[PDB]
């Protein structure tokens, strides 16, 4: 069996300031036990410093070992690619790490939103969005491209280059993701390259990992208030769902209500298991008399089997 | 007439910055034969180069220099500020074709990011680092209330506004 | 022997980017063998995920084990602080990590808090907090001066400094406030001066002026869920009130509950009316078996005549 090899770096704390001795640990596991040659490469060049301390550990039919490289502080900010090169059975395997480049190169920040459960489970047309906004306006265009983790071809995105009031440049790219591929966990990547950006912007999103839990929608009306004839508001507590992604709509006589009518709070973590959402909608008197089974619907990915949980609100 | 020239040429400085005013003249002979008129009173400096080291708030105001029987120079207006961002200029009054300069100076020359220069409420220019703008030729439409907004330690701030007027030089 | 706690980060893709699955590996080694509980923290919040707590390996007279956290790219690039904490033998050892920039502190910020209406009206000892955050430990220890708008003297204010996990300091100044002075409209001012700064941070607070509306309180229970059956989640909608200063309490047996039980959200603007807040509490079976009413209480300036309006509900 081919070995599964990973590479870890020492974490940086105090936040900001790096530790003085950055340590790189290349853990190679899941191999048939035997003889393995471990070396380290600085852009393909071998140093004199390494640690050969870690022995093999035969966990069943597989084994695991690693090696540690210790560095000075200033060598990490030299931007030199490091590679833990492992030779086994005449076969060559390599992992590389360098200093982690900034998420905002020189100030240019990119935010890649995930598709909500709305457009993912109702109309089945979900749109991923790469919003990169800090760019200075120049004659060169914003070279924006899209990729996946499995290398499958992506659809045509729509670019929205516009100069803002504060002299910046907004680049918005909306791509129609596949629903089945998003359920797979295919990592969608937005890559932005500019003439005056020193390195490429890479943003990646995946279907949110962790547990799965169906929502637990309860939807209440309110008791009649003295001096109130028109407000008659309704509340909807949706609780205990994994993950945070949830979309809440309201249904009047099997017609979808506008999103501006209801004030949906952000999913905040409850004490026990998941998250709670507290959507509240006010209905005027004409449709208060025309009640016809008010529905609070909460579309969610783990709401098996109908990907949708809804309840009923009655005034009486 | 004698003239006052500043090194650096910013007439607006910070509380604690350095600027030397030089009494530049023609046929000046001996350099130690001039006097320094402050706002009102007489300064006791000599050698036609008055330096303001670690400038406080009281060093702002009218500055002129006098050399013998010819009268005092045209007074320059110094204005010591104390803010996160200061918009420094070569001159508030700039003739046609004279080189206009603007610089968004951070406090104690801190590095400023995402500096946006605004001319009367619209974005004149924007850059990710602290940048100057050096207009080689000045136009009469290149005037107004210039001010710069930037980021010092990842927080947005705002400089004091600067009234720059470019007039038609005869 | 005390345990030795380190954190190893994930890979960094070789070229310039972050992998979409970031592994945070907390190594604990060199301790007296026994029971160790790993707790993972995100800015002082304990989350419940499927962290991979590996087995304890005994090396001589010492022992070592590890824990793993998985993250997406977005939460790691949101510039948060993650802390591995060992709760071993009644003692807490902490090691944190964070996405690390080159050299860029977040700059000193000052936040002024209005007194809570529970402190203002019920306890009758209101306090005002000036919170100084993102303070670097490079000396300073900011001078904190308190004043009013009319120049009258203020009460003696207590001060404290907490060394936060993310490298910085948080300086809290708490000042007791005269109640008749506060309700009459006196504007209080907190001045935070630092030597390595220009013009100091001035924060001004006052009683919020405008129209006044009594808070309408409704309280609802849970109409049962399949499974669970040991806990019930009560909701409380308090709506149509101005101004936004409201304290929500959740009394039972005429005894105030701890504030960790409820999850009251911040006020948000309604449609053509005042504000609304939403409260949620989880009762165990042992609490509602006594048939006593969970009474949701709103403390507000316009809740005439007791500055308090309450609604009591019980599960069926
Ligand atoms: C010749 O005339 C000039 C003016 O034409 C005289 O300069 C004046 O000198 C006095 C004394 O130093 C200054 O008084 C200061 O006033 C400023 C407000 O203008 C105060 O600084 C302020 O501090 C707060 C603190 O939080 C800060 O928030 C403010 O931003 C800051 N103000 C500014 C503008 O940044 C300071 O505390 C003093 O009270 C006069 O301002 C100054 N005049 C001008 C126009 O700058 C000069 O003194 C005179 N020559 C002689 C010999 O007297
Ligand atoms: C200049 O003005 C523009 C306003 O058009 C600023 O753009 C705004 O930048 C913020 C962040 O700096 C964006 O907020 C982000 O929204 C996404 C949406 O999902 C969210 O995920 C992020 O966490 C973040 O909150 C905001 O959307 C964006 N506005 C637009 C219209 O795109 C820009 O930052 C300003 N530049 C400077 C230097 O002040
Ligand atoms: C480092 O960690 C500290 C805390 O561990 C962070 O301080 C937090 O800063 C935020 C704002 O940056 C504070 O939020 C503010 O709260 C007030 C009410 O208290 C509210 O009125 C404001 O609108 C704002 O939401 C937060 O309270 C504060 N936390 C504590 C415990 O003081 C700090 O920001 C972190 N710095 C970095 C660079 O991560
Ligand atoms: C903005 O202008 C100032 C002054 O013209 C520049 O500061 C000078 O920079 C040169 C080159 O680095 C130095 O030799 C001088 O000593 C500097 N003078 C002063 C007074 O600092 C500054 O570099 C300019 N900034 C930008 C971004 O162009
Ligand atoms: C710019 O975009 C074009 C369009 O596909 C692509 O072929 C080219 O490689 C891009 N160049 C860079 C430098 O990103
Ligand atoms: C001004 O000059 C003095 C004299 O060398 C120096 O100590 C000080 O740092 C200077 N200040 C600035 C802001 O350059
Ligand atoms: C200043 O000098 C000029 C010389 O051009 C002279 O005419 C004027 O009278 C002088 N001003 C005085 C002496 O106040
Ligand atoms: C303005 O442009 C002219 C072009 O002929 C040039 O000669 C002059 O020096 C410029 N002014 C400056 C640089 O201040
Ligand atoms: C600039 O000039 C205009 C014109 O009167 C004036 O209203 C404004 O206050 C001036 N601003 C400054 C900062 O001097």
């Amino acid at each position: 069996t081919p070995p599964t090899v990973k590479i870890l770096q020492s974490s940086c704390d105090g936040g900001g300031h790096f530790p003085p001795t950055i340590q790189l640990l290349c853990l190679v596991s899941g191999y048939t036990p035997g003889t393995i040659n471990i070396t380290w490469l600085e852009d393909g060049q071998v140093m004199d410093v390494d640690l050969s301390t870690a022995s093999t550990t035969q966990e069943g039919e597989l084994a695991s070992t690693q090696s540690e490289l210790t560095l000075s502080q200033k060598h990490w900010l030299s931007d030199r690619t490091y590679t833990c090169q492992v030779t086994y059975q005449g076969h060559t395997f390599e992992d590389s790490t360098k200093k982690c480049a900034d998420s905002n190169p020189r100030g240019v920040s990119a935010y890649l939103s995930r598709p909500s459960p709305f457009d993912l489970f109702i109309r089945k047309s979900p749109t991923i969005t790469c919003l990169v906004v800090d760019l200075a306006p120049s004659k060169g265009t914003v070279n924006l491209t899209w990729s996946r983790a499995s290398g499958k071809p992506v659809n045509h995105s729509t670019r929205k280059e516009e100069k803002q009031r504060n002299g910046t440049l907004t680049v918005t790219s909306t791509l129609p993701v596949g629903t089945r591929d998003w359920i797979e966990g295919e990592t969608y990547q937005c890559r932005v390259t500019h003439p005056h950006l020193p390195r490429a912007l890479m943003r990646s999103t995946t279907k949110t990992s962790g547990p799965r839990a169906a929502p637990e929608v309860y939807a209440f009306a309110t008791p009649e208030w003295p001096g109130s004839r028109d407000k008659r508001t309704l509340a909807c507590l949706i609780q205990n769902f994994m993950p945070e992604d949830i979309s809440v709509q309201w249904l009047h006589n099997e017609v979808q209500l506008p999103d501006a009518r209801h004030s949906t709070t952000q999913p905040r973590k409850t004490k026990g298991s998941g998250f709670f959402v507290f959507s509240r909608l006010e209905v005027t008197r004409a449709e208060w008399e025309q009640k016809d089974e008010f529905i609070c619907r909460a579309v969610h990915e783990a709401a098996s089997p109908s990907q949708t949980v809804q309840r009923a609100v009655s005034v009486n | 007439k004698p003239k006052v020239s500043l090194n650096p040429p910013w007439n607006r400085i910070f509380k604690g910055e350095n600027v030397t005013l030089t009494c530049n003249g023609n046929n000046f002979f001996e350099v130690s034969s001039t006097k320094w008129f402050h706002n009102g009173s007489l300064s006791e400096e000599t050698n036609s180069s008055l330096n303001i080291v670690n400038a406080k708030f009281e060093d702002s105001g009218e500055y002129k220099c006098q050399h013998q029987q010819v009268n005092e120079s045209e007074p320059v207006y110094l204005e010591v500020f104390s803010d996160w961002l200061l918009l420094q200029a070569s001159a508030e009054v700039v003739m046609e074709g004279q080189p206009l300069f603007l610089r968004c100076h951070g406090w104690r020359n801190w590095d400023v990011y995402k500096v946006i220069y605004y001319k009367d409420g619209e974005a004149l220019k924007y850059w990710y680092e602290n940048h100057n703008i050096s207009i080689t030729n000045a136009t009469v439409e290149d005037s107004g209330t210039y001010y710069c907004t930037g980021k010092v330690w990842q927080l947005d701030y705002e400089s004091e506004p600067l009234n720059i007027t470019v007039i038609k030089a005869p």
